[PDB]
C-alpha cells in the first residue's frame, strides 16, 4: 500500500555505491601509463627502500603500506 | 569505519522494539492471531520500521557528501603536490615545499 | 515436643564487605562472548552483608525478608539443615519448609506448627553416630498445597578442618507467584575472609508457591543445652533493584559483571557498553 | 549496463512439528464441572501444568454461553504451546460481566476483581439459572460493595473489615458511616435476563518463561539435516537448515541468541540433541547487458552465492557468474562487473567477462 | 535534468496510494461517508502524504 | 544568527500543537480520560513530538 519507498531507498544506496567507486576511481587514476622503476637504484644517494614495491612479497604493497595496513561478526 | 559500523548495529537493533504492538517476532503474531485483527498489529511494525530504515538512509546521503569533499581535496593534492611543484602556502606540508 | 535454648555465647552481629559475589544467570537462553545489559534484583557490589556465627556459641535469630536474600555459608560438617520461610510461621499462613535430610531435601508448602525457638535435634552423642531423636521443628501440619522431594544426595556431615573448603552459596527470590532458588558450592582454601574474586550461581530450582513470604529463619542440626557441632557461619545479604552488564564467555560462562550505579566510572562503563574506557 | 533485480531466496522443502513427550489429558473439565463455584471476593484459582490439552471440544461445544479470547484466536490454540495456565472461577450477576474485559470500571471491577492493561487468557462465560438459582434464596454468594482504595490485578482481598464512610472512627462491628463491606445477591428462578447468575471462568496462560509445558497435536516427524525445511519446535516458527553443533549448553540452556537478536541454535523436545538454524540460502540477482539496440542475449549474477549451490559457470569473488566465458585476455573496463573483472561484447559474437587491465605498461 | 524529472514523477504518482484508507481520493471518501467518522481515513492520507 | 535563532522558536511552538489528540498539555490527558484508553492519545503526542 505505502507505494514506491522501497524503490526510492534503493536508488539512494545504489547512488551511494556507484559514487564511491567514482571517488576511488578519480583520486588513483591520474596516469594512464603504470610505469616500472629500474632495476638499478643510482639515485643520487636517496635510499628509496621503504616505499618502493617490496618484491619479496604476496603483493606488491611497500614496508610502509603494509604496516599501514596492519595497524587499521559479519555472518549476523 | 568506526562511525560507519556504529549505524549498522543501531539499525538491527531497532528489530527488537514492538513499537506498541504485543511483540517483535513477525512470525509470532502471524500465528497467533488471526486474519482480519492481525493486520492492526502488523502495521504497527511497518510504520516504525521504515521510519528506521528511513533515517539510516538519510544520514549516508549526509556523510557520503562528506566523503566526497574529501575525494575531492585528495584528488586535487595527488595533482599539485605530486604531479608538480605547489606554491600554494601551507597546501602541500608546513614549510617550502620540494616534491 | 519443643525445647526452648539458650545455650548461647550473646553477641551482636558483624558487618563484612561483599566484595563482587552475587551474580546469577537471569534468562535460560544462551549467549556467547557478547556484554548484554540487563535490569533485575541483585546483590549490589561492596555491601555490608551481617555476618553470623555457628559452632559455647549459638546464633538463630529470625531476620526479616524482603526482595529475596543472599544467604552465604562457610560450613565444615555442613551442621546447616533447612531453612523456613513465612510471615508468622504460627500456623496462620502457608509456610514453607526446605529441610534438607541428609537422603535428601524436602519441600513442605503446608500451614505448620512451628516451635518458639525450634532446632533440629541430631543427637552430642560421641560415639561415631547421632542417631536423630529430636524432630524439634514443629508440632502439627493440618495442611499441605505442596510436597516436592529432589534426588536423594547424601552430603557430607563431618570434619574438623582448619581451612573449611565448603562454601555453599544461596539467592532466594519470590517474584510472580514463584519461588526461586540458585546455589553453588566451592571449595576455598581460606579461613573466615569471604573469598575475593567473582564467580557465578547455577540456577537449582524455580518452583509454585503464591504465598507471602516476609520472614525467615535458617535450621541447624545438634541433647539441647549441650552439644558437639563443627565449625560454622554464615552472612546474610538483602537484594536490590539494580542494573548490571554482563561478560558471557564462550564457553557460556560469566566471565565478569560491571555495575550501572556505583559510581561515574561505572556509568560511563555501563553506557558505553564496554569494559575499557579510553581517555 | 549492469542492472540489480529480483532479489531471490530458496524455497522450503516440508515441515517439522516435535512437540514435547506425550502425558495425560488437561482436567478442565473438572474446573467447569465443579459442583461448586465460590463469589467474586473469593474467587477460586487453579494451577494448569504438564498436561496434553484440547481447545477444540472445549471451543465448538455449545454447552458454553459466551467466549472472548484477547491475545489469541479460538481457531488455532491447538497449536500453540505455553509456560503455564491458570484458570479462575466464580460466578456473577449477568449484567456486570461485561466489566470482566480489562480496563473497564464497574463494582466487580473496583474493587474485588481486576484484569491487567496485558491480559492474554480467554472469557467464557455461562448461564446456570437451572442450577445456581433457588426458590428459598440461594444468597450465600456475596460480593465487595466499598473499597477503601481499588486493588491491583489479580489482588484477592478477604478481609470482612467494617469499612467507615465518614469522619467518625469506625468502632464497633456497625456505627453511622460504618459499613459490611460484602453484600448478598439475588438469584431465583422467578429471575430474568441481566439479573440471572452466570458462572464465569478466565483462562489466563503465560509464554516461554519455562521450557514449554503445555500443548496439543504432538505429529512428532523427524531431525533431518542440511535441508531448508520449516520447524515448530516447541512454538517457535520459522525456516533454516538443521545440524549438529558443538556449542556448550549447559544442562538449562536452549534458544541462543549469540550477538545481537536472532533465535540460533536451540535443542528440541522429546530428546537433548543441541541443533542449530541457519537460514536458507539467498542473494540478489542482477542482469548484466548490452543495449538492446545491440543484442538480446545477455548473463547473470548471483551476488554472495557458491557456484555449487546455485541451484558456462565461472564463480568469481562477487558472486556465481552465468553466461559469459573467460577469456584470459586483458581488456578496458565496460560494464563493470567488479572484484577486479569486466564484462564487455565482442566477437561469433558473445558476452565475455574477463580481468580489468589498469591500462598498459611503459618502462 | 533526469535526475530531477525523476523526483517530481514519483511525487506526484504517490497520490494514488491507499496508505491504508479506503481510497485514493479525498472526495471518494468525502462522498461516501459523513464528517464525524471519515476523519479516520483523512487522517491516514495527511501522514501518508 | 537569525536563521538558527529561527530554528528553536520554530520547535518550541510545537509544544502547542494537539497532532490530532484533545490538548497539548501532557498533564490534562491524564486527568480527563481513564488510565486504560488515555494511551491511545498520548501515543499520536509522542509520533508528534
Ligand atoms: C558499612 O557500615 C559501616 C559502619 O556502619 C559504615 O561506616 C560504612 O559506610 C558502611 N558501608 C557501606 C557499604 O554502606
Ligand atoms: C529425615 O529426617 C528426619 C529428622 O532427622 C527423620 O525423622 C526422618 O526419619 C528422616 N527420613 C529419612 C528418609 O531418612
Ligand atoms: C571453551 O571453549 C574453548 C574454545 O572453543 C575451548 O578450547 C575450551 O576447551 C572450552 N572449555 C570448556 C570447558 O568448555
Ligand atoms: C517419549 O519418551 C519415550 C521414552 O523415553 C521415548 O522412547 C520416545 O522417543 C519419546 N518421544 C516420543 C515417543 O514421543
Ligand atoms: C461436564 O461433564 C459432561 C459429561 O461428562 C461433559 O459432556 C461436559 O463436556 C463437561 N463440561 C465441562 C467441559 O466441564
Ligand atoms: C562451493 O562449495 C564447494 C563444495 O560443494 C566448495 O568446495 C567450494 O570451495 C565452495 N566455493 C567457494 C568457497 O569458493
Ligand atoms: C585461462 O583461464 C582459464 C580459466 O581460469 C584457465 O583454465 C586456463 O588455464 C587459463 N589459461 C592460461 C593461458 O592461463
Ligand atoms: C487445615 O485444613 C483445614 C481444612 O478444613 C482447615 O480448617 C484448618 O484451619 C487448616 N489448618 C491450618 C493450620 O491451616
Amino acid at each position: 500500500q505505502y507505494g514506491s519507498f522501497c524503490t526510492q531507498l534503493n536508488r539512494a544506496l545504489t547512488g551511494i555505491a556507484v559514487e564511491q567507486d567514482k571517488n576511488t576511481q578519480e583520486v588513483f587514476a591520474q596516469v594512464k601509463q603504470i610505469y616500472k622503476t629500474p632495476p638499478i637504484k643510482d639515485f643520487g644517494g636517496f635510499n628509496f627502500s621503504q616505499i618502493l614495491p617490496d618484491p619479496s612479497k604476496p603483493s606488491k604493497r611497500s614496508f610502509i603500506e603494509d604496516l599501514l595496513f596492519n595497524k587499521v561478526l559479519i555472518c549476523a | 569505519v568506526n562511525q560507519n559500523a556504529q549505524a549498522l548495529n543501531t539499525l538491527v537493533k531497532q528489530l527488537s522494539s514492538n513499537f506498541g504492538a504485543i511483540s517483535s517476532v513477525l512470525n509470532d503474531i502471524l500465528a497467533r492471531l488471526d486474519k482480519v485483527e492481525a493486520e492492526v498489529q502488523i502495521d504497527r511494525l511497518i510504520t516504525g520500521r521504515l521510519q528506521s530504515l528511513q533515517t539510516y538512509v538519510t544520514q549516508q546521503l549526509i556523510r557520503a557528501a562528506e566523503i566526497r569533499a574529501s575525494a575531492n581535496l585528495a584528488a586535487t593534492k595527488m595533482s599539485e603536490c605530486v604531479l608538480g611543484q605547489s606554491k600554494r602556502v601551507d597546501f602541500c606540508g608546513k614549510g617550502y615545499h620540494l616534491m | 515436643q519443643c525445647v526452648n535454648l539458650t545455650t548461647r555465647t550473646q553477641l551482636p552481629p558483624a558487618y563484612t564487605n561483599s566484595f563482587t559475589r552475587g551474580v546469577y544467570y537471569p534468562d535460560k537462553v544462551f549467549r556467547s562472548s557478547v556484554l548484554h545489559s540487563t535490569q533485575d534484583l541483585f546483590l549490589p557490589f561492596f555491601s555490608n552483608v551481617t555476618w553470623f556465627h555457628a559452632i559455647k556459641r549459638f546464633d538463630n535469630p529470625v531476620l526479616p525478608f524482603n526482595d529475596g536474600v543472599y544467604f552465604a555459608s562457610t560450613e565444615k560438617s555442613n551442621i546447616i539443615r533447612g531453612w523456613i520461610f513465612g510471615t508468622t510461621l504460627d500456623s496462620k499462613t502457608q509456610s514453607l519448609l526446605i529441610v534438607n535430610n541428609a537422603t535428601n531435601v524436602v519441600i513442605k508448602v503446608c500451614e505448620f506448627q512451628f516451635c518458639n525457638d525450634p532446632f533440629l535435634g541430631v543427637y552430642h552423642k560421641n560415639n561415631k553416630s547421632w542417631m536423630e531423636s529430636e524432630f524439634r521443628v514443629y508440632s502439627s501440619a493440618n495442611n499441605c498445597t505442596f510436597e516436592y522431594v529432589s534426588q536423594p544426595f547424601l552430603m557430607d556431615l563431618e570434619g574438623k578442618q582448619g581451612n573449611f573448603k565448603n562454601l555453599r552459596e544461596f539467592v532466594f527470590k519470590n517474584i510472580d507467584g514463584y519461588f526461586k532458588i540458585y546455589s553453588k558450592h566451592t571449595p576455598i582454601n581460606l579461613v573466615r575472609d569471604l573469598p575475593q574474586g567473582f564467580s557465578a550461581l547455577e540456577p537449582l530450582v524455580d518452583l509454585p508457591i503464591g504465598i507471602n513470604i516476609t520472614r525467615f529463619q535458617t535450621l541447624l542440626a545438634l541433647s539441647s543445652s549441650g552439644w558437639t557441632a563443627g565449625a560454622a557461619a554464615y552472612y546474610v545479604g538483602y537484594l536490590q533493584p539494580r542494573t548490571f552488564l554482563l561478560k558471557y564467555n564462550e564457553n557460556g560462562t560469566i566471565t565478569d559483571a560491571v555495575d550501572c550505579a556505583l559510581d561515574p566510572l561505572s556509568e560511563t562503563k555501563c553506557t558505553l557498553k564496554s569494559f575499557t574506557v579510553e581517555k | 549496463g549492469i542492472y540489480q533485480t529480483s532479489n531471490f531466496r530458496v524455497q522450503p522443502t516440508e515441515s517439522i512439528v516435535r512437540f514435547p513427550n506425550i502425558t495425560n489429558l488437561c482436567p478442565f473439565g473438572e474446573v467447569f464441572n465443579a459442583t461448586r463455584f465460590a463469589s467474586v471476593y473469593a474467587w477460586n484459582r487453579k494451577r494448569i501444568s504438564n498436561c496434553v490439552a484440547d481447545y477444540s471440544v472445549l471451543y465448538n461445544s455449545a454447552s458454553f454461553s459466551t467466549f472472548k479470547c484477547y491475545g489469541v484466536s479460538p481457531t488455532k490454540l491447538n497449536d500453540l504451546c505455553f509456560t503455564n495456565v491458570y484458570a479462575d472461577s466464580f460466578v456473577i450477576r449477568g449484567d456486570e460481566v461485561r466489566q470482566i474485559a480489562p480496563g473497564q470500571t464497574g463494582k466487580i471491577a473496583d474493587y474485588n476483581y481486576k484484569l491487567p492493561d496485558d491480559f492474554t487468557g480467554c472469557v467464557i462465560a455461562w448461564n446456570s439459572n437451572n442450577l445456581d438459582s433457588k426458590v428459598g434464596g440461594n444468597y450465600n454468594y456475596l460480593y465487595r460493595l466499598f473499597r477503601k482504595s481499588n486493588l491491583k490485578p489479580f489482588e484477592r482481598d478477604i478481609s470482612t473489615e467494617i469499612y467507615q464512610a465518614g469522619s467518625t472512627p469506625c468502632n464497633g462491628v456497625e456505627g453511622f458511616n460504618c459499613y459490611f463491606p460484602l453484600q448478598s445477591y439475588g438469584f431465583q428462578p422467578t429471575y430474568g435476563v441481566g439479573y440471572q447468575p452466570y458462572r464465569v471462568v478466565v483462562l489466563s496462560f503465560e509464554l516461554l518463561h519455562a521450557p514449554a509445558t503445555v500443548c496439543g497435536p504432538k505429529k512428532s516427524t523427524n531431525l533431518v539435516k542440511n535441508k531448508c525445511v520449516n520447524f515448530n519446535f516447541n512454538g517457535l516458527t520459522g525456516t533454516g537448515v538443521l545440524t549438529e553443533s558443538n556449542k556448550k549448553f549447559l544442562p538449562f540452556q536452549q534458544f541462543g541468541r549469540d550477538i545481537d537478536d536472532t533465535t540460533d541454535a536451540v535443542r528440541d523436545p522429546q530428546t537433548l540433541e543441541i541443533l542449530d538454524i541457519t537460514p536458507c540460502s539467498f542473494g540478489g540477482v542482477s542482469v548484466i547487458t548490452p543495449g538492446t539496440n545491440t543484442s538480446n542475449q545477455v548473463a547473470v549474477l548471483y551476488q554472495g552465492v557458491n557456484c555449487t549451490e546455485v541451484p558456462n559457470v565461472f564463480q568469481t569473488r562477487a558472486g556465481c557468474l552465468i553466461g559469459a566465458e573467460h577469456v584470459n585476455n586483458s581488456y578496458e573496463c565496460d560494464i563493470p562487473i567488479g572484484a577486479g573483472i569486466c564484462a564487455s561484447y565482442q566477437t561469433s559474437q558473445s558476452i565475455i567477462a574477463y580481468t580489468m587491465s589498469l591500462g598498459a605498461e611503459n618502462s
